[PDB]
């Protein structure tokens, strides 16, 4: 039994959302083996913090108009779906955003709280285009993994959905980009020891090191099942 | 025979499902049948799936 | 006997009736599924000659346009 156990030898926040990470030392072929699995696990398994709710100051449906605004309501939903946030020690929360007068809107405008985190305050939100114009909307956030369509969600909830509450599809994954490379680096002052590098892009909601360790832990759960014969 | 009418409109949002008809401009029509976990798709060395 | 729009539909369930207004007309912005009542029209001898969502479809409701012949009274919605 000659295996040297790899370790997350280095981490790199190359960008505030894009990160690099490397694992070493790795036995022959294992880098490819772990690399494929870890890539697959991360994309599917990672737990996400995402928004699915819209409460608005008087419109009644996705297709409604709005006074003194640059865009239609539905386009607002698309922007919100793009928006992402991280929440501290919570499962769900409601946020609100209020603006008035002629101006464009950004995530920073939200009624932020210290126990909530906005990954990109500069993220674009629909604009106001009248002096008397004003917006005051409320949105709820949830923790989940994977994706869910809006229609399926309500049918599972089955409780009355009041008018003025609008539904959007949940896209939880905190990250969607994976590239990993296997390279030879020097351990045991000899060849045939492998070095692995991973890199990914994220919406910033999670720490990359937590991602790999959380993913690896998850994979261990399924792997342990094979001992249960 | 009738002396009052009401008109109602209903809006439907539709995604893509197997059996939908898809076409490329170059006469290349075809129906789609699958939805894959994004992991399955072939991807380039730059980590981008198709 | 001529027809009228009413919320007093015979024997139909409360939940569907809740979707209608007191005029017997579904609200704008409502979300409906096959069989849900849209128009609470009725016939005497009373009967639920009403319009319901086609089976096998679900959708959101955005419109009301009401028309009448000469010498006809209007409702609150119209």
């Amino acid at each position: 039994t000659e295996f040297l156990k790899p370790r997350l030898v280095d981490i790199e926040q190359v960008s505030s959302t894009h990160a690099k990470v490397t694992l070493e030392p790795l036995e022959r072929g294992f880098g490819h083996t772990l690399g494929n699995a870890l890539r697959r696990i991360l994309l599917s398994s990672m737990p996400g913090c995402a928004v699915t709710e819209v409460e608005i100051d008087g419109v009644l449906h996705e297709y409604s108009t709005k006074e003194g605004v640059q865009e239609d309501i539905l386009e607002i939903l698309l922007n919100l779906k793009g928006l992402a946030v991280r929440v501290q020690g919570k499962d769900e929360v409601i946020l609100t955003l209020n603006k008035s007068g002629i101006g464009p809107v950004t995530a920073a405008d939200i009624t932020h709280d210290g126990d909530v985190e906005i990954v990109k305050p500069q993220h674009v939100i629909c604009h106001l285009t009248d002096e008397n114009a004003s917006i005051s909307m409320r949105i709820k956030v949830q923790r989940g993994r994977g994706y869910v369509p809006a229609s399926t969600r309500i049918h599972s909830e089955e409780d009355e959905r009041p008018i003025g509450r609008l539904l959007v599809d949940a896209c939880y994954s905190p990250v969607e980009r994976i590239a990993y490379n296997v390279e030879a680096a020097r351990v045991e002052q000899r060849t045939d020891l492998d070095k692995l590098v991973i890199e990914m892009e994220t919406n910033g909601t999670i720490d990359p090191e937590e991602a790999i360790r959380r993913a690896a832990t998850i994979l261990a759960e399924q792997l342990e099942a094979f001992v249960d014969l | 025979g009738v002396l009052k009418i009401v008109k109602v409109y209903l809006a439907v949002k539709r995604r893509i499902q197997p059996g939908d008809k898809m076409a490329g401009r170059h006469g290349n029509k075809g129906v789609i049948s699958k939805i894959n976990p994004i992991e399955d798709m072939p991807y380039d060395e730059n980590g981008t799936p198709v | 006997g001529p027809e009228e729009i009413t919320a007093d539909i015979p024997n139909v369930g409360e939940a569907a009736l809740s979707k209608l207004d007191e005029s017997g007309i579904v609200y704008i912005g409502a979300e409906v599924t096959g069989g849900d009542i849209l128009v609470g029209k009725v016939t005497p001898k009373v009967k639920d000659s009403s319009l319901r969502v086609p089976n096998g479809v679900s959708g959101t409701v955005i419109d009301v346009q009401v028309f009448t012949r000469d010498g006809v009274e209007k409702d609150k919605r119209a």
